[PDB]
RNA sequence: AUACAGUGAAACUGCGAAGGCUCAUUAAAUCAGUUAUCGUUUAUUUGAUAGUUCCAUGGUAUAACUGUGGUAAUUCUAGAGCUAAUACAUGCUAAUCUCGACCCUUUGGAAGAGAUGUAUUUAUUAGAUCAAUGUCUUCGGACUCUUUGAUGAAAUAACUUUUCGAAUCGCAUGGCCUUGUGCUGGCGAUGGUUCAUUCAAAUUUCUGCCCUAUCAACUUUCGAUGGUAGGAUAGUGGCCUACCAUGGUUUCAACGGGUAACGGGGAAUAAGGGUUCGAUUCCGGAGAGGGAGCCUGAGAAACG
């Protein structure tokens, strides 16, 4: 008789609005009691009772889902569901501890909130019904208590009816009257949050809008109270961010920047958290890290600070330099963002940017050799706008190799703080070395040879575009240096850079032999470089199986030499994954 | 190809190759001894059928240790003992001449062609027949 | 029908001399039941065992699927216009598995206003079937073997790849 | 007759007391080969 | 009308018996009254063995199953328990079902090659064996061919042994039917004669399948104790 | 068009049924000035 | 890429992998083409054995006639006489095989009166 | 033994018969092994395997049986009257599962929120990451490209004339005091849905002893060869039909020619001397007067 209601009910729908209103107002006469309950509350109920009254809330829930559009709705049966709530809880509440018919009245009390939450689901801007109140009071005098109830992952009776009253237009005058907001910010704030937190704010941002459009100034003080709690939330956003659901961060951020601005503590932490939102996870995509960044600026164009919030911002700057991402709309950002930043190198910042950024022209290497001859001090965002363009981005080459040799000259005329801005250069680099860049890699180089400011010539000799006699050359200058775990490791990367599966070219062989070589010669360095041989030995035989395996295998044999000769010197080790490493080799020799 | 299991590969055949001239030959060079009968035991109807043969007598031992090895007598079933017993019987007084059978001399069966000149140990190399002489 | 066996016809080398055998019972073809519109009969055959079959001859009540959302709501059957499998089936107005027939789409008006509020972001061409009633859907269930008629709505890129073949 | 009664109820409520509580049983077990694994 | 593997006399009857159906196939068993009556000699023909079975002296993995043509496969724990006689039997080198005596502890388990491994209905892993024992849950690296261990007083797998290079197989099936000794070579074709080779005392090399080869334990320990001449 | 219309002779049908010789009961003057139009 | 009507698509673009040492072209995991029978997309699963040879005709679509000379120790004549064979085989978006070509194919599911074998590789 | 109580003609029941003769001549297509079926049926064997409840027990209609009879007559019959079910078919049925605001510290979970199947036939998708023994140590960390591992490349929207949530029995008075069968309360066989195995069958990969070119062409003349879809199937399948393409086999032996094909092929046992006698499965498929159509079953085009 289940399936046969069910049945019942897909059919239940093929006559009209009267008719549908007629069976719903027969379905709310069976237990009413509007002359008894309609005042405050009910006389008098029975388990019996309640069952017919739990049986009337799964009917006006099976109802209100087979017309869920019209659903045939009166106030006869909003009293008679009304007159159920209050019974239920009343029932609940009053009972004594035995548990078993008072879980029933509570699983019928849970499916009449859910039934409530289904008119409103199918109904909702087509009533609204201007007797809100009544019911409003009385659910408020039924769930007081609720105040931390709705938080959780999964707890969505009164969390989705609060949802439900946000996200209206005139229904939340019952919110407005005395109190929504409070109870949900509590919930909100409650620190055990799990991600129906994310769901909650994203309904208190939607939701401040329509109390900001209501023309009632108590509405306008419960928007000041939203944005109040939007400023005394600042942990829940942050320590939720586990999922890629930040662009409602990012628009809420944006939100709060553009309507108010009340403190320049709150502005200082706005503009740090939103540097934690690109420097807290990796995977924020293109727009929201653009509106994040937009929203940090926004913040600082009210009320940054002269000195933190400079720092902040200058590393911001320092960030999003090296991005650059998005075809220059976060370049364009990152230069309003050094231009708001407010400080001298802030200040250089935006120059020598917006001399360089100016629409796809010459004044990039205008400008660099402009701050060439009149080098700035600031020499951070400097040296990562002129990185930036030593990088892949295939102009100001030889502006490229000059702003590396004036890094040089400033990092010489210190003589500390400018060697370790000349390890963050050797750090970038390295990675710089190791990848398919053509016009980067030669950049990399000339600035390995700025530092080398036999081996000066080794290296021009290296990048001179000759590489027979060159090549033959750095052979020989390997040869010497046998007769260096990092350095040599970007040695062998420039050089198996310039080897790198180039089976257009001849003398391979003598290539592969020049790696293998300056990897003997790293490997000599037994006190150091063995952890570096290790892994060079570990990414050759990487490439042994990764797609191409014709010189990786002589390379193979040729970093056995190695092992050869320390097994020769020994005459301790890790037998263990070398055994492995040989089963691995015979599994490769069954291929 | 495929394996395929063969019973008749890795069953015990041994008979395709009994000789009796063989088989009396090492029975002859032996040096251990040979079990007969107390003499009057192994004659079978008074003398109405002959001695037994040795291949007879050898067939009764093993009919006799199965049958008090499963406490079951064998039976006098029709096809087979039409067969077995009344054509054994006739060769036996046929070939069998005081209990020894002299059938295989008046038998043509070469001996050193299945029985004698091995196969396996073949030595077709003078390599391989150096190395099985020393 | 009469058969499944490769005896009574010629393989890939063009082989003769048949006469093979009396048929047996697992070469078993049941007659082509064309299944038509009419009033629900189902025929409750027997095969293997227990293994019922239901042969659906007059099938009327199709759950045909909305595509977008997945929805398989009940309706009725009008008549295939194009099957060429044969093209006297659509000539004599069956209905067999991937055929296109025409439905009724009233249940369909009452889900879009039940669950969206409005009546008529889908295509025109269904938006014009929206309006009038009757829309192209396709049958997906065997009323030959599973007694059933089920299918799936015409929605766009469907719609499209059969209303310019016929 | 109600003993009877008596009888299929208690070996309906003991057949559930056992079936579907060992099945959750052997699949805590199941858990516990998935957190070491 | 006998088949090689019971090692039975041809001077017995007519009519073999035919096994039932049961946990193993027909060719790769041996049932109850051509395993008590004409092997072990226990009985001396079927109405005695029938009523030393209707007696139930016989415990085959535990259980009693009081059967004439019971279909007892490989390593069926064939108990009795009059004398507590406790019997794995296994194949010996030529072909035969060679069935050795154990002890009390060897025979409270048995172990039993992995077939497939299932995502059958609801989310449940699965394992069937060659007695087709249906057991819950082992771990996700239970590939094909490897060895459970049954705990034959619940029936939960104990222990787990691993196919691969290296390990010690038991073959049963093809021309290679009984051999131990699992190392010469591995070779793993793609659908025919793919397998670990077996030495010999000369150690000598040997061809067999997959499905026809599984493993009993490692190079010198098996926990299976095994007959010896 | 291999089995579509073998314009073949078959053995049963070959003396199925037998003519008739007077056949219509008209005439066949009846026929053309029956519907000369 | 549609000829015939009655909603030429995969049957749940699709994807999926056979194994066993047999690689899918990135056309075939991502690509136009419908892979009805071709086993790597396709609707059948392998199984039984692999076979390898070069071709005779390619004439027809959706038909590969294979054909497979291998060599048999002969005792009667005490001479080699050399083998052929044939066997139809569907398409795959891989390789347009024309006259020569080795390649092999996996044994699946009958596709028509004498196909069970689909290509897997060419080399 | 005044509602049953032992013998038991004739009736329902469970099963029995669980595999027997003759006739016309098929060249790995009859047969034997083998590969596979996540391409499929399965009684029995074996191992596993069920959560939707509004204002003390459900209905006549038939036997056997009596009684009246017909007919030459049957395991042929018809009226009239009763009467039972594991026959027919309507219908009676406690509250336990996770996340846990709070914890009072161990006797730890009270509030709140989310739960709950099968059988049939339809669609979207769950089905790239983090942990160090180490890159730099700045003896702190952004760590995966290196050195090794891991989750990982049935959840839901509907039909169906839907099956069920034990009217089976045995062993054990046993525990409790809800003040009386108030709760009985412990276990095992038979049930009972589903999966897998086993059995058997059907297809299917390949292999296997006559001479054959005076058989050099066959195949589209039961689709020839393949593709797409449907029908039928236990399912794969031109197995059948619509449409389309003109294919496919062959001198590396297609296709065709016959018998000591009452003989042969291991089809199998071999025998301690018989060297093609010498153990057997099968010659081919049919047939129950003759073709045709239908039915039954886990299995059939049934020796019944």
């Amino acid at each position: 008789n289940g399936s046969q209601s069910i049945k019942a009910e897909d059919e239940k729908v093929v006559m009209p609005y009267v008719l549908r209103i007629f069976f719903g107002r027969a379905q709310v006469p069976p237990t009413s009691g509007q002359k008894r309950s309609r005042k405050i509350a009910v006389i008098s109920v029975l388990p019996n009772f309640k069952k017919p009254y739990i049986n009337d809330f799964l009917s006006l829930a099976s109802e209100r889902l087979d017309y869920n559009y019209f659903f045939g709705n009166s106030h006869q049966i909003n009293s008679s569901k009304a007159t159920l709530k209050t019974i239920r809880r009343m029932t609940g509440f009053v009972n004594i501890v035995n548990s078993t018919l008072s879980v029933l009245r509570t699983n019928f009390p849970l499916h009449t909130n859910s039934v409530l939450q289904p008119l409103i689901y199918s109904i909702a801007m087509a009533y609204y019904v201007l007797d809100t109140e009544s019911t409003e009071e009385v659910h408020l005098r039924k769930m007081a208590s609720n105040l931390r109830q709705q938080g959780l992952k999964c707890l969505s009776s009164v969390f989705e009816f609060v949802g439900n009253t946000f996200d209206w237009s005139t229904s939340m005058e019952d919110i407005y009257a005395v109190v929504v907001k409070p109870r949900i910010s509590h919930f909100s704030d409650e620190n055990l949050q799990q991600p129906s937190s994310l769901l909650r704010l994203f309904l208190y941002w939607a939701h401040n809008p329509s109390l900001y459009q209501f023309l009632y100034y108590d509405e306008f003080a419960t928007a000041t109270a939203l944005m109040d709690t939007i400023s005394n939330q600042h942990v829940k956003e942050a320590v939720i961010g586990p999922i890629i659901e930040a662009a409602d961060s990012i628009i809420r951020n944006p939100v709060n920047d553009d309507h108010y601005v009340d403190l320049v503590t709150l502005i200082c932490t706005s503009c740090l958290k939103i540097l934690p939102s690109l420097y807290v996870k990796l995977s924020d995509s293109n727009s929201i890290s653009t509106f994040l960044n937009l929203l940090v600026s926004i913040t600082e164009m009210g009320f940054i600070q002269d000195d933190h919030v400079r720092s902040r911002l200058i590393s911001s700057l320092i960030s999003i330099l090296k991005g650059k991402l998005k075809k220059l709309q976060e370049n364009d950002t990152q230069k309003i963002l050094k231009i708001l930043k407010l400080i001298v190198f802030n200040y250089n910042c935006s120059w020598s940017d917006i001399e360089e950024l100016y629409t796809t022209i010459s004044s990039l290497f205008k400008t660099f050799d402009e701050r060439n001859l009149r080098v700035s001090l600031t020499e951070l965002f400097i040296e990562l706008g002129r990185k930036v363009p030593e990088l892949e981005s295939i102009s100001k080459l030889v502006a490229d190799l000059n702003s590396y040799s004036s890094s040089r000259m400033h990092e010489y005329d210190f003589p500390d703080f400018i060697n370790e801005k000349p390890n963050l250069n050797e750090a970038s680099k390295s990675i710089s070395m190791l990848k398919d860049i053509l016009l980067p890699n030669i950049r990399i180089g000339l600035r390995d040879s700025l530092e080398e400011v036999v081996l000066s010539y080794m290296v021009k000799n290296t990048k001179y575009f000759t590489d027979f006699e060159d090549m033959a050359i750095l052979l020989y200058n390997g040869d010497e240096e046998a007769d260096r775990r990092q350095r040599a490791i970007k040695r062998l990367g420039e050089h198996a850079h310039q080897l790198k599966d180039n089976s257009i070219s001849h003398y391979l062989i003598p290539m592969i032999e020049h790696y293998v070589f300056s990897d003997d010669e790293r490997y000599r360095n037994i006190g150091n470089e063995t952890q570096i041989a290790i892994g060079g030995l570990a990414q050759h035989m990487s490439w042994n199986q990764y797609k191409a395996l014709l010189r990786r295998y002589i390379s193979m044999l040729k970093t056995k030499p190695n092992q050869m000769k320390q097994a020769v010197q020994l005459i301790t080790l890790r037998i263990v994954r070398d055994g492995a490493e040989s089963k691995l080799t015979l599994s490769k020799f069954p291929s | 190809f495929e394996d395929r299991f063969d019973a008749r590969e890795h069953k015990d055949r041994s008979n395709k190759s009994r000789m009796q001239a063989m088989e009396e030959y090492i029975r002859e060079s032996s040096d251990q001894p040979d079990w007969s009968a107390s003499i009057g035991a192994d004659i079978v109807n008074h003398g109405r059928g002959g001695i037994k043969s040795l291949r007879d007598t050898e067939k009764e031992r093993r009919v006799t240790s199965f049958e008090e090895d499963n406490f079951t007598r064998l039976n006098i079933t029709n096809k087979a003992e039409k067969r077995k017993q009344k054509q054994r019987e006739r060769n036996a007084r046929m070939n069998v001449i005081g209990g020894e059978d002299f059938g295989i001399f008046s038998s043509k069966r070469k001996l050193e062609d299945s029985t004698s000149r091995r196969g396996a140990k073949k030595t077709r190399s003078a390599w391989d027949r150096a190395q099985r002489r020393l | 029908g009469i058969s499944r066996d490769s005896r009574h016809k010629r393989s890939a080398t063009g082989a003769k001399r048949a006469q093979f055998r009396k048929k047996r019972k697992f070469e078993l073809g049941r007659q082509p039941a064309n299944t038509k519109i009419g009033a629900k009969r189902i025929h409750s055959v027997r095969t293997r065992g227990g293994n019922k079959k239901y042969r659906a001859l007059r099938i009327e009540t199709g759950n045909f699927s909305w595509a977008s959302e997945g929805i398989s709501k009940k309706t009725r059957i009008a008549g295939v216009v194009y099957h060429p499998s044969n093209n006297e089936l659509v000539r004599t107005n069956t209905l067999t598995k991937a055929a296109i027939v025409q439905i009724d789409a009233t249940p369909f008006r009452q889900w879009f206003e039940a669950h969206y509020g409005q009546t008529l972001k889908i295509e025109s061409s269904v938006e014009s079937q929206f309006s009038a009633g009757r829309l192209y859907a396709c049958i997906s269930s065997r009323p030959g073997q599973s007694g059933r008629c089920d299918g799936y709505i015409l929605e766009g890129e469907e719609l499209a790849f059969y209303l310019r073949r016929l | 007759r109600l003993q009877r009664k008596r009888h299929q109820r208690a070996l309906k409520v003991r057949n559930a007391q056992a079936q579907r509580e060992a099945a959750a049983e052997y699949a805590q077990l199941l858990a516990k080969r998935l957190s070491e694994r | 009308a006998a088949p090689h593997h019971w090692l039975l006399d041809k001077l017995s009857g007519c009519y073999a018996p035919r096994p039932s159906a049961g946990p193993h196939k027909l060719r790769e068993s041996l049932p109850l009254i051509v395993f008590l009556r004409n092997r072990l000699k226990y009985a001396l023909n079927g109405r005695e063995v029938k009523a030393i079975l209707m007696q139930r002296h016989v415990k085959v993995d535990g259980k009693v199953r009081t059967d004439t043509t019971y279909p007892a496969g490989f390593m069926d724990v064939i108990t009795l328990d009059a004398t507590n006689e406790n019997f794995r039997l296994v194949y010996d080198v030529k072909g035969r079902f060679a069935v050795h005596r154990i002890t009390d502890e060897e025979a409270s388990y048995k172990l039993g090659k992995v077939k497939k491994v299932q995502l059958g209905k609801k989310g449940v892993p699965y394992v069937v064996t060659h007695d087709g024992r249906t057991i819950r849950y082992p771990d996700p690296n239970i590939k094909v061919n490897d060895t459970v261990k049954i705990d034959l007083a619940s029936g939960k797998i104990t222990d787990f042994i691993k196919f691969d290079a290296g390990k010690l197989v038991y073959v049963t099936g093809g021309r290679n039917l009984g051999r131990i000794g699992t190392i010469v070579h591995k070779e793993r074709h793609d659908g025919g004669f793919d397998l670990v080779h077996i030495k010999d005392s000369l150690d000598n090399t040997f061809v067999t399948r997959l499905n026809n080869v599984f493993v009993i334990g490692e190079q010198g320990k098996p926990y299976i104790s095994l007959p010896k001449g | 068009k291999g089995r579509k219309l073998n314009y073949s002779v078959q053995d049963p049908i070959a003396n199925y049924e037998a003519p008739i010789t007077s056949g219509y009961k008209w005439s066949d003057d009846q026929i053309d000035e029956f519907f000369a139009g | 890429q549609s000829e015939r009507a009655f909603q030429k698509q995969p049957h749940i673009r699709w994807y999926k992998n056979a194994g066993l040492g047999f690689k899918t072209p990135k056309t075939a995991i991502e690509g136009s083409y419908i892979d009805k029978k071709c086993p790597f997309t396709g609707l059948v699963s392998i199984r039984g054995k692999i076979l390898t040879g070069t071709v005779v005709s390619t004439k027809m679509h959706r038909t590969i006639v294979i054909r497979r000379a291998y060599l048999h120790y002969i005792p009667k004549y005490n001479r080699y006489e050399k083998r052929h064979k044939n066997v139809p085989v569907h398409v795959s978006p891989a390789f347009r095989v024309q006259v020569g070509d080795i390649v092999t194919v996996g044994q699946c599911r009958p596709i028509s009166k004498t196909v069970r074998f689909n290509v897997v590789k060419v080399s």
